DNA sequence: TTTTTT
């Protein structure tokens, strides 16, 4: 199974991403083992803020490639991507503490992100591939 | 020598377009004041410094869009009410057939001046916007939800009848034939847009506005508002969060932020932007939950510090003032 | 000097506009009647408090959903036998071809004067509702299950076709189509639609609607309403607590709930809703488990305290005076 | 250009 592999997302920033993809975009193509949907897609991190301390896993350092599929739903404690805004996007970990959603990332460097109203999960980050 | 021809053959041409065209055709881009930027506030301070020159400009096309209960509708008004204060003419094309005049009465729009117009077909909105810039007697136009700009054969037609970008093409010429009579009348028109979802976008922004491709290029500034909260007065929702990112800009920088609250009738919070923009620029301490003025504690979270400066109309101006000066990238003369 | 020459260029413009499009083409908002929001009762008081105005608003499109048997079709035909009492005559579009004219009979809407359709497909049942939108003489059209408006594409191919959008595009160029007929004819359009599940939603319920996203920024009135428990006349349950939600409104504040019981065959207990008000308004007395009025104890439980007031009018008659002066924002007459 | 669907 290979999915396409659209951009970047921004770990811990909710950095806004100019330009739009459609299945026949992107001209890279990365395979893995796990069988995701046919809306899967990779996205590759910048960002050190979903590295975990060494010793604990999973960790995301800043290149890996992560596999979104928004076919999937995302619990409290899984790891997901979140767009904000409608144009914003963010890789960090989902949790639903004291019954407001937060993004904690795996770096304590960088600071717990708020949900508001405007915010939504793309999809559930299930695969790590270097490239 | 060589430049001096030059410089005659450059007069000689500049004095034929002149008498060929009129007076102001063609001039050096420095010494034109037509094309200075001239802004008007709309109703958020917050929004007037996101937008880097202290607001819409006059003249240009302006686009609004977001989700639904977004407040569309209530900025526009508060623009407008904003624009009525400074003795300006205002007109709303209310397509959606969804205003309402005591609601934006409430906002402090004065009603009986605002020209409210419910056109019947999507032409027939564009050339009563067509109309009223030609006139120069119109200042800030405002067409509610160009989704609701239905072309005329669409209405004469039936449901499920396809006219393939019908709508798009007339939004199209209409920006061709409004720019210029907008840049000639300093009519700002302010267009409103619902979203629709991309179908077939795996990744970015799943959202299009309605109307094509045209208002894009054409839109001076375009904004995204979207509510990302709630204001409750302890069980009652009172209000609404607002956030407006600027996603195009041709008089300043893009991609600013503004967050302000919509207080159901009574519209933006000026006073709560007050609080937080002089929180921001150092001129109100905040010590946790406890905000203070130069020492006097004027109250406890965000609420109580915007009745105290509403209670205090004096040092209420003052922080204003500090504000205006500082934070304003681009202070209008 | 330069503003009277603007006030003769808007005469004029103003008189041109009239000439090309008709006399109430363009006009002053606050001389606008047609402008003026006019409601009728939704058969619940709760509700009618909960909208702010009194009502769904004439003229304007009103969305009701929610989850199975949660008393979406019940309410409707409450709002339906109302605006009947008040010699309105109403159209029922019954797209999900569940509609017992029995049970409609039961809650109190004439069968006789009600214009029923079952459409085959969706673009039909949008085209009837726009032809009796334009025709003026029906006042309220409600569409039965905005689920089930499939567009004639759909129905003509076999199950397992994909058509992306078709029904979202459909209902879209329905509310563009639709909008300005019902302001036009002051007929209020009620569409009701079933719940879907839906993906990455970090507030509120996993849920979406059906027919697309048009319908949110169309709809002056949105209402969530949910089964919240049973009634039980000792152990057979006989009707049904239910909440309504104002997830979005147009005419007043939003987000106001309502509850009150759908009692089978009967429809909405209004005289449970009496009960209700007169406790919170402080009108009836409620000592524990013992409801009173001006010292009389009435009754001992919710029940027993209703049928109280179905024994005496006159009481019933005072408690919903005092109530609807005391809670009821928008009084027309 | 148009528009989600489970
Ligand atoms: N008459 C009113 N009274 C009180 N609150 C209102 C009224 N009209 C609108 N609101 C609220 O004000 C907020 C902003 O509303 P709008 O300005 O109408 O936003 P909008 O983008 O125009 O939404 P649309 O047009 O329905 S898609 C929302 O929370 C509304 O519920
Ligand atoms: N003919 C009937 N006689 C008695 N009770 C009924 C009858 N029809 C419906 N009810 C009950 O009335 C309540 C509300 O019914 P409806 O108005 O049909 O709900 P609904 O929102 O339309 O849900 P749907 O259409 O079935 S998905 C439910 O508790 C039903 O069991
Ligand atoms: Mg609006
Ligand atoms: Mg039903």
């Amino acid at each position: 199974y290979e999915y396409p592999v659209f951009s970047h997302v921004q770990a811990g920033m909710f950095s806004p991403e100019l330009r739009t993809f459609t299945k026949g975009d992107a001209e890279r193509w990365v395979s893995t083992t796990k069988k995701a949907s046919d809306s899967a897609f990779w996205l590759e991190v910048e960002g050190n803020s979903m590295t975990a301390p060494t010793g604990s896993k999973p960790s995301f350092p800043d290149g890996m490639l992560i596999l979104v599929d928004p076919e999937q739903a995302v619990e409290p404690g899984d790891f997901c991507i979140a767009r904000l805004g409608g144009d914003e996007f963010t890789f960090a970990k989902l949790i639903r503490d004291s019954g407001q959603v937060f993004l904690q990332p795996l770096n304590p460097q960088y600071p717990m992100i708020p949900c508001n109203e405007s915010c939504s999960v793309v999809g559930k980050v299930i695969a790590s591939q270097w490239p | 020598a060589i430049d001096e021809n030059k410089q005659k053959a450059l007069a000689a041409a500049l004095g034929q377009i002149e008498k060929q065209f009129g007076k102001g055709s063609i001039m050096r881009l420095g010494e034109d004041r037509s094309m200075d930027v001239e802004t008007i506030s709309t109703g958020s301070l917050s929004l007037d410094i996101a937008l880097g020159a202290g607001g819409l400009p006059m003249g240009r096309i302006v686009e609004i869009y977001g989700p639904e209960s977004s407040g569309k509708t209530t900025l526009t008004l508060q623009v407008i009410a904003a624009a009525q204060r400074e003795g300006k003419t205002c007109a709303f094309i209310d397509a959606e057939h969804a205003l309402d005049p005591i609601y934006a009465r409430k906002l402090g729009v004065d009603i009986d001046n605002l020209l409210c117009s419910q056109p019947d077909t999507g032409e027939q909105a564009l050339e009563i916007c067509d109309a009223l810039a030609r006139s120069g007697a119109v200042d800030v136009i405002v067409v509610d939800s160009v989704a609701a700009l239905t072309p005329k054969a669409e209405i004469e037609g039936e449901i499920g009848d396809s006219h393939m970008g019908l709508a798009a093409r007339m939004m199209s010429q209409a920006m061709r034939k409004l720019a210029g009579n907008l840049k000639q009348s300093n009519t700002l028109l302010i267009f409103i847009n619902q979203i629709r979802m991309k179908i077939g976008v795996m990744f970015g922004n799943p959202e299009t506005t309605t109307g094509g491709n045209a208002l894009k290029f054409y839109a001076s500034v375009r904004l995204d508002i979207r509510r990302i909260g709630a204001v409750k007065e302890g069980e009652n929702v009172v209000g609404s969060e607002t956030r407006v990112k600027v996603v195009k800009n041709k008089i300043a920088a893009p991609f600013k932020q503004a967050e302000f609250q919509i207080l159901y009738g009574e519209g933006i919070n000026f006073y709560g932007e007050l609080v937080d923009l002089g929180v921001k620029e150092k001129l109100i301490e905040k010590a946790g939950a406890w905000y203070s003025y130069k020492g006097e504690k004027i109250g406890q979270g965000k609420a109580n510090a915007t009745a105290w400066l509403k209670d205090n109309p004096e040092t209420a101006k003052e922080i204003e003032k500090k504000v205006r000066e500082l934070l304003l990238s681009n202070p209008n003369s």
